[PDB]
DNA sequence: TATTGAATAAAATTGGGTAAATTTGACACTATAATGGGTTCGCTCGTTGTGGT
DNA sequence: ACCACAACGAGTTACCTCTCCAAGTGTCAAATTTACCCAATTTTATTCAATA
RNA sequence: UGGGAGAGGUA
């Protein structure tokens, strides 16, 4: 008799995205850790609490091996003759019948075993909550800084985590507003923070045109490579099978609008918008601009270009510090050289 | 997580109001423990619990200490931003403190502050809509407009640049906001830091 | 809620444990120490919150009150020594404990013992008032004691004073009788009745 | 080749008001006749104001 | 102008132990809060060109 | 928890 397991079917319920076999699940380990803690002997007893009774009986377990040590769960070749060899080497199935009585510390302990079932039980929700949509511009208000990573929330008491190393260099988020961040591929079996969100990748750049412009939307302009200095300038290639749209300037928009956007959203980059080509030599020349070129030797195998440039545009060629080389070699995959 | 228990420990002796009294254990914790704990933990991270103690007026004397610490912090971060980097010793110093105490003001605005409560909902952020608790029967609650549901008036940046600006008298609003104003949000953004890897440190002592 | 006094303490170790009953007091001639406990009392602490965790534990255990602040009566410090004293007063209506009931043995036993003793010296006085008037009416002294003493009523002779005397001393020592069996009565609801304490 | 001041649009704030909920405080319970109260000392010595022939 | 009454205040310091210290419940007018509108008003990042 | 009386005691 017990009307407690037809409480947790309909009175005590959970949160209706997580499923009911797990807190049975959590209530059968909860059980069997509290006749575990409290029994002086070692015995690892796995009770099986059945679904409908609500009552049980008490299990302790025996794997079959043959080892010195455990010998309340030590059966033997022998001790699986009593089942006449139809079973396993290892697993901890029983043949005994125990009681079960009721105490504070295992309420306790109980509690304890308990909040750790349910909140990892959360985190399976938040871990279907991700793998239901692969990659995607959100938006969520941060709530807790920390010293090395910026927590979020995405509603239904969910939490994402931005870390120090994928954030601008001219981040400062009060805690209270909203921010705009792609997750990417997230740990699932993480026991602390899972949802790891970005600002400073290509996927974010990608990402933000991708919602931005309704023909990356439906796959006729389609962009191929990247290129980021987060904060500061950036790069990214565009190549179209279409001939009707003018690429460019249709990423560019009405009067610089599309780069004026995600050039605020992403904190003042630069976005250089540039064509992609198939071929290596046509692709990087170009590629460079605003660079001239003189002069192009292009390398097979270590991957480099090898760039003639004339006296005026080493400045502008270069960036600043080596900005738009270091830039361009991780757009295109080769680094460039410097020839006059 | 665990900093405000300490808050609440900072009080002096309240009456108690209920029957059978005194525990007489260490369940949790004493009263004097946990201030030996913040003794502990004060040679690391002695940043966040003087600007905590300060925000919650509890020990109103680390208002200041969360003030010089923030000033040192400013001083040490100062050679990122361009509108900062080209001034000369005391007048930089002299900015440096004005903004470091309306950076830690604005950290400690929250809805207690004398004349910033919102207007409606008297803090909570938190108003009732009569129109779907006639129509559901129940009782709701939606967004105090007024407010914008954060319960409190928000403190501007403007002031200190009007405070700043009785001092450097050359410095416009949009060069305030291109070239100083992100010094003023990392200030706060540091006290939020050093707070949170406070009570991260304090909850490493005390387990 | 009501208090109760049980060994079940929440949240201590079980060394502490070792000096305390099953029944949750402490045993007689237990050498204690400051800071430890002599008697096990815990109180209710108050529902006042509905979170799905405590609605699990009131589901699978049914301790409706499990938030409970150990409120025991520990020795206070500085102080050391033995048990030599336990009593426990409870009390009407309430089932008192195990222990209490061995106290309640104890002393029912002790003075069982005594009124035992009461009896036999009072039933040996008189029947060495009934040897006094046997031998003041005949002179019987062999057949009186190669018999014993206890049986010293049927013996008998002809109907007369010391024959009369002789049976008004038998129904004597029955409403003595009597009275033992009413004062044990007495004790033993003395005893046994819930104490007038306070309210 | 940047950076910065005038202008600016969008959003947050603020003072005032305002119609409509809603809370506050007060009441309300009824007939034979009945008609002026129970505290305080052996408990020394200096000062100071208040009232008195 | 020059004397007998009430009342205040004072009486060391610190420490120790003990005992003892009914019932909502319905109703009614007036005042008060409260959720909302809104015009003004301030704030703050963004734009244009003009120097740097 | 922690307040007030009364009683006795120590220097
Ligand atoms: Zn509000």
């Amino acid at each position: 008799m017990n009307k407690e397991i037809l409480a947790v079917v309909e009175a005590v319920s959970n949160e209706k995205a997580l499923p009911r076999e797990k807190i049975f699940e959590a209530l059968e380990s909860a059980l069997a850790t509290a006749t575990k803690k409290k029994y002086e002997q070692e015995i690892d007893v796995r009770v099986q609490i059945d679904r409908k009774s609500g009552d049980f009986d008490t299990f302790r377990r025996w794997l079959v091996v043959d080892e010195v040590t455990q010998p309340t769960k030590e059966i033997t070749l022998e001790a699986a003759r009593y089942e006449d060899e139809s079973l396993n080497l290892g697993d901890y199935v029983e043949d005994q019948i125990e009681s079960v009585t009721f105490d504070r510390i295992t309420t306790q302990t109980a509690k304890q075993v308990i909040v750790q079932k349910v909140r990892e039980a959360e985190r399976a929700m938040v871990v279907d909550q991700f793998r239901e949509h692969e990659g995607e511009i959100i938006t969520g208000v941060v709530k807790k800084v920390n010293r090395d990573n910026i927590s979020l929330d995405l509603g239904n008491n969910a939490e994402a985590v931005i870390l120090r190393e994928d954030m601008l260099p001219r981040e400062n988020f009060r805690p209270g507003d909203r921010v705009r961040g792609v997750l990417y591929s997230v740990r699932p079996e993480a026991r602390g923070a899972q949802l790891f969100v970005t600002r400073s990748k290509p996927e974010m750049l990608i990402e933000l045109f991708r919602i931005e412009v309704p023909e990356i939307g439906e796959e006729v302009i389609e962009i191929k490579a990247a290129a980021r200095d987060p904060g500061s300038r950036a790069k990214i290639a565009v190549k179209t099978n279409d001939k009707r749209i003018d690429p460019v300037g249709a990423c560019v928009g009405m009067r610089g609008a599309r780069v004026q956007a995600v050039s605020t959203e992403l904190g003042g980059e630069r976005i250089d918008i540039v064509l992609w080509d198939d071929n290596p030599a046509q692709f990087v020349i170009n590629a460079m601009a605003p660079a001239d070129v003189a002069s192009i030797v292009v390398d097979e195998d270590k991957h480099t270009m090898d760039i003639a440039v004339e006296a005026g545009n080493l400045a502008q060629a270069i960036g600043r510090n080596g900005q738009n080389v270091r830039l361009a070699s991780q757009l295109s995959g080769w680094e460039l050289n410097v020839m006059t | 997580m665990r900093l405000e228990s300490v808050a609440k420990f900072h009080s002096p002796k309240s009456p108690m109001m209920s029957d059978s009294p005194r525990a007489t254990a260490s369940d949790s914790l004493s009263g004097t423990d946990v201030m030996a704990a913040m003794g502990m933990a004060q040679s690391q991270a002695g940043f966040g619990m003087a600007a905590f103690c300060g925000k919650h007026e509890l020990s109103q004397n680390d208002k200041q200490k969360a003030i010089n610490y923030l000033m040192q912090f400013a001083h040490k971060v100062s050679g990122k931003y361009r509108g900062v980097a080209k001034l000369e010793g005391n007048t930089k110093a002299k900015v440096l403190q004005v903004l470091a105490t309306f950076a830690y003001a604005d950290y400690c605005r929250s809805a207690a502050t004398p004349g910033a409560r919102c207007r409606d909902c008297h803090g909570t952020g938190r108003a009732v809509d009569i129109a779907k608790t006639e129509l559901w029967g129940r009782v709701v609650e939606k967004e105090c407009g007024r407010c914008k549901g954060v319960g409190y008036s928000r403190m501007p940046a403007s002031a200190a640049y009007r405070a700043v600006t009785m001092l450097i008298p050359n410095l416009t609003q949009p060069t305030w906001s291109r070239t100083v104003k992100p010094l003023y949000d990392a200030l706060v953004v540091q006290c939020h830091k050093e707070e949170s890897i406070a009570d991260n440190i304090l909850n490493a002592v005390t387990r | 809620g009501p208090e109760e006094i049980t060994a079940d303490i929440p949240n201590v170790g079980e060394a502490a444990l070792s000096k305390l009953d099953e029944s949750g007091i402490v045993y007689i001639g237990a050498e204690v120490t400051g800071g430890d406990i002599l008697v096990g009392k815990v109180t209710p602490k108050g529902e006042t919150q509905l979170t799905p965790e405590e609605k699990l534990l009131r589901a699978i255990f049914g301790e409706k009150a499990s938030d409970v602040k150990d409120s025991s009566l520990r020795v206070p410090n500085g102080v050391s020594g033995t048990v030599i004293d336990v009593q426990v007063f409870t009390r009407d209506g309430v089932e008192k404990d195990k222990r209490a009931l061995e106290i309640e043995e104890m002393q029912l036993k002790q003075a069982k013992k005594d009124l035992s003793e009461e009896l036999q010296i009072l039933e040996a006085g008189l029947f060495s008032r009934i040897r006094a008037v046997l031998v003041a009416g005949g002179v019987e002294a062999e057949k009186l004691d190669k018999l014993p003493r206890d049986r010293w009523l049927e013996l008998g002779l002809t109907d007369e004073e010391k024959q009369n005397q002789l049976e008004q001393l038998a129904e004597q020592y029955d409403e003595l009788k009597h009275e033992f069996e009413k004062k044990l009565e007495a004790k033993r609801r003395k005893i046994t009745q819930g104490d007038d304490l306070a309210p």
